[PDB]
């Protein structure tokens, strides 16, 4: 969170991507999603449709 | 000042007691429909904070050379930012609560020198501009210029997820308005003529409560101050 | 409703510039003294670990030096 | 700002909660029905940016010898022109800020030397003209003349493709207005008389929200400036 | 600025989603009914270009002795004319797009000498006349007289046939008006009381959008200029 | 010869600048940025007080410190 | 709302002209120095990889000329 | 004779700066058009510092280039 | 005062930090470009410099 205390915040840096050059007007969000996929229980209120056939008296 | 859990209990034992969205004991809302209430709750709080100037908050912005637009977003704050993406954040919230990204309308801007910077003055050479409501533009960033922005702030977004915001801070006299608006959205979503008539009543009740607050001025919305133009104009 | 913090410009215990602010300025002007001690906290703790032993050696002023 | 997926969730757990185009878990809209929402969403954003002057964006145009009409199209941008049929682009933009033809209405034009250029002044020989709303015409292209055009801009068009835009940047107080218009479009599509009555309610609600924002001026639409005619008229 | 193909996709995924005129996947319109949309589309574009002065175009006419009436038809242009029928065309479009025969109302006429020729002035001996809206009449053709005509131009006619015009160039804020008008014609053609009521709503919506554009002036329809009569009258 | 000052470039444990002592924000920002130094001294104040009480004892040992080495 | 970039004309660290613009103008005047390095970077890079060998030659310069 | 100037034509990263220093847009466009030249030096700044650190080291050996060829 | 900052942001923007990075070390670049031809001369015959470098012991026997 407060990594700003350690410093190393100088704007003068050599890393730069010419393919993503932008002004201060452009603001966009990255493509990263689905960070954690937390554990959860199934919902019994809805009954999911069966998608396969099982032979009766299957061993 | 109560947690989000009490809101579900109050709604279950309140306006939404008769509907089936509550548990068997009418003590809580079903987990399958909790986000539905959250979306309505966030919408309702935004409307109240727009009509009434209940909350006023200020932020500190540090000017950086080479940048003329300073969006008031959470990712540019000194807290809850990505050091890999932005090298140096320019929004300082080192103490107190973190910046919740709740900017609605900019009121006034004061710099570190103690003077007042004119806002959206097209004829003023040294005036700031706002090309977007939540974006502050400076046309001459200096070496050590720091700006403080006073703005009308909405309530922070509520979320039932872990490490989210789960506290409600509104005046208690506006609680019936919150319940009426939430109930209005629920009943109007059923697409039922019987429920549609009920939904209209709740919306009117919500508006009736808000105008009652304005009539008696329970939020101290009005503001007056001693006249200073009398000396400025030299009336003496 | 609400006062902008940066709008600062409009007998014995109280201060004109602000009691809270005067303390902050007092500490800031003497920051290097604090940083010097903070940077050597481990060294001071090591001495404080057995500080009694050094005092006991100190209390024997002449006996420990006449042998030398 | 938020992803279009959050918009899908908000619609799924919002006005469209009782529709057949949502998933069984109410978490997302049906994939085959997604383009229907996208078309409506872009239409709704255009109306909001027209009534409210929320976004003010500027572009840079370079005068080319022998050319008088300068359409503001992406095919003339440096980042999107085709060298096969275009000798050289005259609209300058960046790789990460490609021109998106978001021009709605031209506000002011300034040259590279800092002089304001009058627009549509028929009696002024040096004034510029706009035969079309998105076409800029200069009747005297000079050698090194470069023009900057500041205009009211629409939100960039959303697209489900990965390379396209997938974020929404509008004031959060207008979110109910966005949802109401999308709901109105959906219910109007259904020709059942019951849905027709429901559709009108959302459209009326959408209009009510817009006027409420205007009434309280939550987007800082109103603008004033210091008087300058007093000096120019010579009142002294 | 989009091709005619996107219009069918937008209508299929838009207002006309519910009707059966679209394919099974709601991705396109049936080929058996494509010309029906084209007729409505051409009608809708003419109405918009009449209410709003969006497009202004100019043509060059070369006077020919022995001819006093100069219709502004496509067959008299230097391009897309029959050399066997007309020996010498008098409409020059050597560069740029071909003459599309989109004349609605003549605004002003300037000759090659650089002066302004009065139009429809009955008391002026040297004034031109327009016996028909698309026909320009000159009562004294000279040897090398060339006239330039500035007129309000409608959108070129759209056609799905080969080598036709298949591009739409209208301001994006008028797109909802285009869809509403097309839907109005479709539903009103069914001769069904249920569909007739729906058709009336779309027509009102189309008119509502147009008046909204005028109210906020999104097309820059208004035009003002510096007063020149002050010096002409000798007020000084 | 070109400007290099700025809060981002100054974000490190460096001595204060006398030019902007009168800047109210700068003084507060200076202390707030260096909070851990204050916290490190404060939470172990008891140890320093005992050491401060015995300054003379430590000084005397240092005075004859080199003689003590030869004793070992 | 908004400001056109081109209407430019309406201490020792704040330049009278735009502070960010001064750095850009500083580089533009001295452009040929940078471009001279840029196009000849491969030859310079072919030297940096083995600066140790060149240093070893220098430290024994007196040995170099006595081979005559 | 006839004019020949402009930005779209007769302009490239290879030619040199003109007399139009006063135009603010020209100098900004000048550097922006020649961005890759600046980038090439920037990301390889470490190598330049090492070479510049031994600038006089390579000057002395330059004085006897022909003499070193005799040994080889 | 002149407001030239918006032009830099509009035309360069994110790439301005690279310009500042290089401009901060201009004299280092200046001290190399002026004597560029000396480095090229060394690079011209750079191959035999390694040959001399790998036979140091061969020259020590005379020494």
């Amino acid at each position: 969170i407060e990594d700003y205390l350690k410093g190393k915040n100088c704007l003068a840096s050599p890393n730069y991507d010419p393919d993503d050059q932008h002004s201060s007007w452009r603001e966009d969000l990255p493509q990263f999603k689905k960070d954690r996929e937390h554990l959860t229980l199934v919902n019994t209120r809805r009954n999911r449709t069966y998608n396969t056939k099982l032979n009766r008296f299957d061993p | 000042m109560y947690y989000i859990e009490e809101l579900f209990c109050r709604l279950a034992n309140g306006v939404l007691n008769n509907t089936g969205i509550v548990t068997d004991d009418r003590g809580d809302i079903e987990d399958d429909s909790k986000p539905f209430i959250i979306v309505a709750a966030n919408e309702a709080l935004t409307r109240l904070h727009g009509r009434f100037n209940m909350r006023n908050n200020n932020v500190v912005v540090e000017m950086q050379e080479g940048r003329t637009n300073y969006p008031l977003l959470a990712k540019y704050a000194v807290q809850s930012y990505d050091p890999n993406e932005v090298k140096c954040p320019f929004i300082m919230d080192l103490a107190g609560e973190k910046f919740a990204e709740d900017v609605i309308r900019i009121l006034e801007v004061y710099d570190d020198k103690g003077r007042r910077r004119p806002l959206n003055d097209r004829n003023n050479p040294c005036s700031l501009f706002t090309p977007r409501p939540n974006v502050l533009q400076n046309n001459a960033p200096k070496a050590w210029e720091v700006l403080n922005v006073m703005y009308q702030a909405k309530h922070p977004k509520l979320s039932t997820a872990e490490d989210g915001y789960n506290e409600i801070d509104i005046p208690d006299t506006l609680d019936p308005a919150l319940d009426a608006y939430i109930a209005y959205r629920y009943y109007t979503s059923l697409n039922t003529p019987e429920s549609s008539a009920k939904a209209a009543e709740y919306l009117s009740f919500y508006d009736s409560i808000c105008r009652e607050v304005v009539e008696y001025d329970l939020t101290s919305d009005t503001e007056v101050d001693t006249n200073t133009l009398f000396r400025k104009r030299g009336w003496r | 409703s609400g006062h902008t913090p940066f709008n600062t410009i409009p007998p014995i215990v109280d201060k004109m510039i602000g009691n809270a602010y005067y303390v902050v300025k007092f500490v800031a002007l003497r920051m290097p003294f604090i940083k010097n001690v903070s940077d050597n906290m481990t060294q001071l703790l090591a001495i404080h670990n057995k500080l009694t032993e050094l005092s006991a050696i100190y209390t024997k002023l002449d006996e420990l030096q006449l042998i030398h």
